[PDB]
C-alpha cells in the first residue's frame, strides 16, 4: 500500500508492462508505455470496455445480479500474461510473461 | 478430417483443461488398492514425469502386471498407462530420451516398446548402454546371476541377438566412468567384480566386510566411490581404488533399498515398515541423522527423491502412492559441496584409523 | 469417436456439475443441467463474447488463436475448449 | 501501396480517389502530419471534382456506420496500414 | 464527464445531446447501441435526419444543418453528431 511495494511489483520478475488505470481509462503509473507510449493508451481503452462487457455478462441470466467482477486474469501463452484486477476506482493490468 | 481436426484440438483441450489452480498432495489409488508397488522412477527426458511398477496379488481386478506413467501437474491417476495380462518387472528407459521401453519378463525373456506409439530363470536386474550411434545395449541379470546382453534396431525387440557372461550375483553395479566394469554382492558372503571385455578377466572380489551383499549403488559425485550392502544389515563404502572397504558401517535395514541422494550431501536412505532411516554424513557421524515413520498406510514400498524439489513420492504395500515435503534439510550448501572429496579423504583417514 | 471419448472421460472427471457440448453455434448437444434455458442464454451469448475474444486475440497479431477459455469462480469452474466444430464447456467444482 | 478492400462506384472514380489518397499522403508524409488535413484535402478535392456530400476517413482501427449512395463508397488499405473510407451522401 | 470539442446547437439543444449520452451510456455498452441511441432520439424529438458516429481513433469532414452539430468526448468516447436532412 505505498510506493515501496510498487517498486517491488516492478521488480517482480517476468513482467513487462504494469498498467494502472483509473476506471476512467487513464494510466496513471505504467511499465509499457515506457517501451511504447501507444501500447497502454489502447490497451487501457480496449480493455475498460471488454471489462463493461464483462459486467453485462457478470449481470445477465445466469451469472446472478450484485455479483461483481473480482478479478479477470487472461493469458494468452507464448504472447503474454495479462491481469486484470478490477477496483472501485482503478484497475490493475500486467502484462507479465506467460 | 473436420473429426479429425476437432479431436487433435480437443486432446490438449482435455489435457489443459483438467490442469487448474492448486496450491503447489497426489495419492494414486487407480486399482492399486490391492497391489505392491516394487518400483518407482523418474525422466530425465522430462523432469516433471514419473513411472511406476507395481505387482498385484489380486487377480479379480483391471488387468496384470504394471507400468503406469504420470508428471506431477497431471491427475492423481496414471495418465497414460500400457495395458494387458503380462506380469513385467524389470523395467528401464531409452537413456538418450524416452523414446524406447524396455523391461525384463520373468521368464527370463525380454521386450522393448515404442513409447511413441500407441528359460527356467527369471531376469533380476535391467540396464541400457547408451551408444549414441545407434540403439542402445541391453543387460539383464538373471535370477542365478548370469548375465545377457544384446540390443537389435527391430523392436518387434527380437532377443535373437544375445551374449552371455558367467555371472554369479543378482545386482550388478556397473561403474559410472567406465560402465564395462561391474560388481554384485553374492549369496555366498562375498563381493565379485569383473568387466565386460572378459566374463573372466578380474574374477576375484571385494571383502570390505566380506558379507552377502544384495545391494550395490555409486556416489554420484567426483570420486570413484561405490557402495555395497548386505543382508546382514551392513552398508559399505567401496572405493574402486581399494580392496579394502572405506567405512564399515552398519545398520538395521541394511538389506532393503539403498540410494544415494539426488543433493550435493552423500545422504544414504534405507527403507521398510513404513520407516526411513536417513543419513546425513556430510554434517555429522555415522549414526542415522533422521529416522520417520509414516501413518498414512503401512509398510513403505520404494520411494523416489527429484533433485528439483524436496516432494519426496513414496508408495505403500497397498499399491497406493503419496508425498510429503520437508524443505528445512533441503541443503547445508557450505560443507556438502566441495569438501565432499575431502570428506572422502577424511574417510579414509577413518580407514587408516580403524587400523 | 474422440468426441465420445473426451465427454466421456469429463463425466468420469468427479466434480463436474453441469456438461455443455455445443457446436460452432448455440447448440448443446449434451448437458448435465437442471434447466436447459439457462445453458441456452450461456451457449448462445458466451460464444459471441468467443467470437470478441479470438477478434481481441488476433487483434494482437494473427500469431494465436483462443486454445482455451478456462474460468474458475467462487462458486464453480466453467472450463470452455474451443474447438473446430464444437466447444467443449463443464461445469465444476473448483477444487 | 493502395489495397482497395470494398468498391462500389466506377473505376474511372476509382483510378482518381486513389491518386488524391495519394497526393494527400504527400501534402501531409511526415511525422508530424496529421490524418485530419488529409481528410479535409481527400473530401474537398472529390467535391470540387465530382460534386459536394462527399466524406473522407481515414484510420486503422475504427468501426463506423454510415450512409452512402450508391457507386459512390470506397474502402481501402495500405501496406503503411492506412485504411482509408470514402464515401458520397 | 462530458467534454464539447465543437458544437453548434443552441446551449439547450447542447444540453440534450449529453443528457441523451449519458442515458445511452447509462444503457447500451455496445458503441453502435449508443449511436442508435442517441440518433432515434434526436431525429424523434426533432424531426428530419440526424447521424451519430461514436468512436476512439476518427476523423471525418461532413455537411451539416446550421446549429446542428456536435463533436465532443462523453467520459472518453467520441460523440459526432448532426443533423443531414
Amino acid at each position: 500500500n505505498a510506493d515501496d511495494q510498487l517498486k517491488q511489483l516492478s521488480a517482480l520478475e517476468g513482467a513487462n508492462g504494469y498498467v494502472i488505470f483509473n476506471e476512467s481509462g487513464i494510466p496513471l503509473k505504467r511499465h509499457e508505455k515506457s517501451i511504447s507510449h501507444e501500447k497502454a493508451v489502447h490497451i487501457a481503452a480496449l480493455v475498460s470496455d471488454l471489462w463493461n462487457v464483462s459486467k453485462k455478462v457478470i449481470q445477465r441470466d445466469l451469472k446472478t445480479p450484485e455479483n461483481d467482477i473480482e478479478v479477470i486474469r487472461l493469458r494468452t501463452k507464448h504472447s503474454y500474461e495479462y491481469i486484470i484486477t478490477q477496483s472501485g476506482d482503478f484497475t490493475m493490468l500486467a502484462i507479465q510473461l506467460c | 478430417s473436420m473429426y479429425s481436426t476437432s479431436f487433435k484440438r480437443c486432446c490438449k483441450i482435455m489435457e489443459r483443461m483438467v490442469v487448474q489452480n492448486d496450491q503447489e498432495y497426489y495419492w494414486s489409488q487407480g486399482d492399486q488398492r490391492k497391489k505392491n508397488v516394487t518400483s518407482i522412477c523418474w525422466n530425465p527426458l522430462y523432469p516433471d514425469l514419473f513411472a511406476v511398477s507395481l505387482g498385484s496379488y489380486d487377480f479379480t481386478k483391471q488387468r496384470m502386471g504394471l507400468i503406469c506413467l504420470y508428471s506431477l501437474k497431471n491427475t492423481t491417476h496414471p495418465e497414460y498407462a500400457f495395458n494387458c495380462e503380462a506380469g513385467v518387472m524389470c523395467l528401464d528407459f531409452h537413456p538418450k530420451s524416452a523414446a524406447l521401453l524396455a523391461v525384463g519378463l520373468y521368464d527370463g525373456t525380454v521386450l522393448v516398446y515404442d513409447i511413441r506409439n500407441k528359460h527356467t530363470d527369471p531376469v533380476w536386474q535391467v540396464k541400457w548402454n547408451p551408444d549414441t550411434s545407434k540403439n542402445y545395449n541391453f543387460y539383464s541379470i538373471s535370477s542365478d546371476g548370469r548375465v545377457m546382453n544384446w540390443i537389435l534396431m527391430k523392436n518387434k525387440n527380437e532377443e535373437e541377438s544375445t551374449l552371455i557372461g558367467l555371472a554369479c550375483g543378482l545386482c550388478f553395479d556397473f561403474n559410472k566412468f567406465e560402465p564395462h566394469i561391474f560388481l554384485v554382492g553374492t549369496e555366498e558372503g562375498k563381493i565379485h567384480k569383473c568387466s565386460r571385455a572378459y566374463s573372466g578377466q578380474y574374477q576375484e572380489t571385494y571383502n570390505g566386510h566380506l558379507l552377502a551383499v544384495y545391494k550395490v549403488k555409486w556416489n554420484n559425485f567426483h570420486p570413484r566411490t561405490f557402495i555395497s550392502a548386505s543382508a546382514d544389515w551392513t552398508v559399505r563404502i567401496w572405493d574402486s581404488k581399494y580392496t579394502s572397504q572405506i567405512i564399515c558401517f552398519d545398520l538395521s535395514m541394511m538389506v532393503v533399498d539403498a540410494v544415494w541422494a539426488p543433493y550435493s550431501s552423500t545422504v544414504f536412505a534405507c527403507a521398510t515398515m513404513d520407516k526411513v532411516q536417513v543419513y546425513d554424513l556430510n554434517v555429522d557421524k555415522l549414526n542415522k541423522l533422521a529416522e520417520q515413520k509414516i501413518v498414512k498406510q503401512p509398510k513403505l514400498t520404494n520411494l523416489s527423491f527429484n533433485y528439483k524439489d524436496p516432494i519426496l513420492l513414496v508408495g505403500d504395500s497397498h499399491g497406493g502412492v503419496t508425498l510429503v515435503k520437508l524443505s528445512p534439510n533441503l541443503c547445508k550448501s557450505g560443507p556438502e559441496i566441495k569438501q565432499t572429496e575431502d570428506k572422502k579423504a577424511m574417510e579414509e583417514f577413518k580407514n587408516v584409523k580403524i587400523e | 469417436s474422440e468426441v465420445e471419448d473426451t465427454l466421456n472421460r469429463i463425466k468420469t472427471h468427479k466434480t463436474v456439475l453441469g456438461y455443455l457440448i455445443v457446436n460452432s453455434e448455440g447448440g448443446v448437444v449434451r448437458g448435465a443441467f437442471k434447466d436447459e434455458e439457462e445453458s441456452k442464454n450461456i451457449a448462445n451469448s458466451i460464444p459471441l463474447l468467443t467470437k470478441k475474444a479470438r477478434s481481441v486475440v488476433r487483434d494482437l497479431d494473427p500469431t494465436n488463436d483462443l486454445v482455451f477459455l478456462r474460468i474458475q469462480t467462487k462458486l464453480n469452474e466453467i472450463m470452455v475448449a474451443p474447438d473446430d466444430e464444437f466447444s467443449l464447456i463443464v461445469i465444476q467444482t473448483k477444487g | 501501396k493502395a489495397i482497395i478492400n470494398s468498391s462500389d462506384m466506377q473505376g474511372d472514380l476509382l483510378q482518381e480517389a486513389q491518386d488524391v489518397i495519394q497526393s494527400g499522403i504527400e501534402n501531409n508524409s511526415a511525422p508530424v502530419l496529421n490524418i485530419e488535413a488529409a481528410c479535409k484535402y481527400i473530401k474537398e478535392n472529390l467535391d470540387k471534382k465530382f460534386g459536394p456530400t462527399w466524406q473522407c476517413i481515414i484510420g486503422e482501427g475504427y468501426a463506423y456506420d454510415v450512409t452512402v449512395q450508391n457507386n459512390t463508397l470506397l474502402f481501402m488499405f495500405y501496406n503503411g496500414n492506412l485504411a482509408v473510407l470514402i464515401f458520397k451522401s | 464527464q462530458p467534454v464539447i470539442k465543437n458544437s453548434d446547437m443552441s446551449v439547450e439543444m447542447q444540453k440534450e445531446v449529453e443528457e441523451v449520452a449519458k442515458k445511452a451510456i447509462d444503457y447500451c455498452n455496445t458503441d453502435k447501441e449508443i449511436a442508435t441511441f442517441i440518433k432515434d432520439d434526436f431525429r424523434s424529438r426533432y424531426h428530419g435526419t440526424w447521424h451519430c458516429i461514436v468512436g476512439r481513433n476518427f476523423g471525418s469532414f461532413v455537411t451539416f444543418e446550421r446549429s446542428y452539430y456536435i463533436y465532443l468526448y462523453v467520459g472518453q468516447l467520441a460523440i459526432l453528431l448532426f443533423k443531414t436532412g
